[PDB]
């Protein structure tokens, strides 16, 4: 869809990431593994929620007999009724679609910031393979890549570094 | 003919207001009230046309 990240460049979900709807996964001489990013699952999970509120709430707003002498009244309140329940039906079942539709594109965006939130941080320290992925050009421990993901990682320390390997 | 008979009773009602009062005469071919009906509790409710019976 839209962002291109969810069924874009990154190619599949991960059944093994169960703690969140979008996080990393890593793997180094430590060890490897899915680490959800609760902070972005738990914010999109808000305003989610917001969303589907704010159509309830905006939505959450007896017959009648007539005589034989009374034909073009009884029809009035007929064609009433049925015109807004109409009007009603086709405002709920629009909603719905669109709303999805801006759902589904709201999390693929939510993955391409998350992407790019990373990306940005790393710059030419690793290599960018295109999948989702990108390839350290240094040795990258569990502080390290817990510094990636909570946003502290420090280029200039392993700048040199990734340089010489990214050369030679 | 309905019920075997030919003849008929044609009914009228009224809202009779708080301390109004209300006055019959006829020579004749009156079908009156006996009782009338105060109510007693006012409020959001309707008819429901149903075959079926309360559980
Ligand atoms: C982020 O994570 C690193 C590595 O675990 C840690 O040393 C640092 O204190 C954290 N900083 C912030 C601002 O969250
Ligand atoms: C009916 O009777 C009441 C007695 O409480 C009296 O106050 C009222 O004025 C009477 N109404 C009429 C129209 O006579």
């Amino acid at each position: 869809g839209l962002f291109g990240a969810i069924a874009g460049f990154i190619e599949g979900g991960w059944q093994g990431m169960v703690d969140g709807w979008y996080g990393y996964h890593h793997s180094n001489d430590q060890g490897s593994g899915y680490a959800a990013d609760k902070e972005s699952t738990q914010k999109a999970f808000d305003g989610i929620t917001n969303k589907v509120n704010s159509v309830i709430e905006k939505m959450n707003t007896v017959g009648k007999e007539f005589s034989n002498l009374e034909r073009r009244l009884e029809n009035l309140n007929k064609k009433m009724e049925d015109g807004f329940l109409d009007v009603w039906t086709y405002n709920a079942e629009l909603l719905v679609l669109m709303e999805n539709e801006r759902t589904l594109d709201f999390h693929d965006s939510n993955v391409k910031n998350l992407y790019d939130k990373v990306r940005m941080q790393l710059r030419d320290n690793v290599k960018e393979l295109g999948n989702g992925c990108f390839e350290f050009y240094h040795k990258c421990d569990d502080e390290c890549m817990n510094s990636v993901k909570n946003g502290t990682y420090d280029y200039p320390k392993y700048e040199e570094e990734s340089k010489l390997n990214r050369n030679e | 003919k309905v019920n075997g008979q030919g003849g008929r009773m044609e009914f009228s009602w009224t809202l009779l207001d708080m301390w109004d009062t209300i006055n019959f005469e006829s020579t004749g071919n009156l079908i009156a009230p006996e009782y009338g009906f105060k109510i007693s509790k006012r409020g959001s409710s309707g008819i429901m046309k149903t075959e079926g019976t309360l559980e």
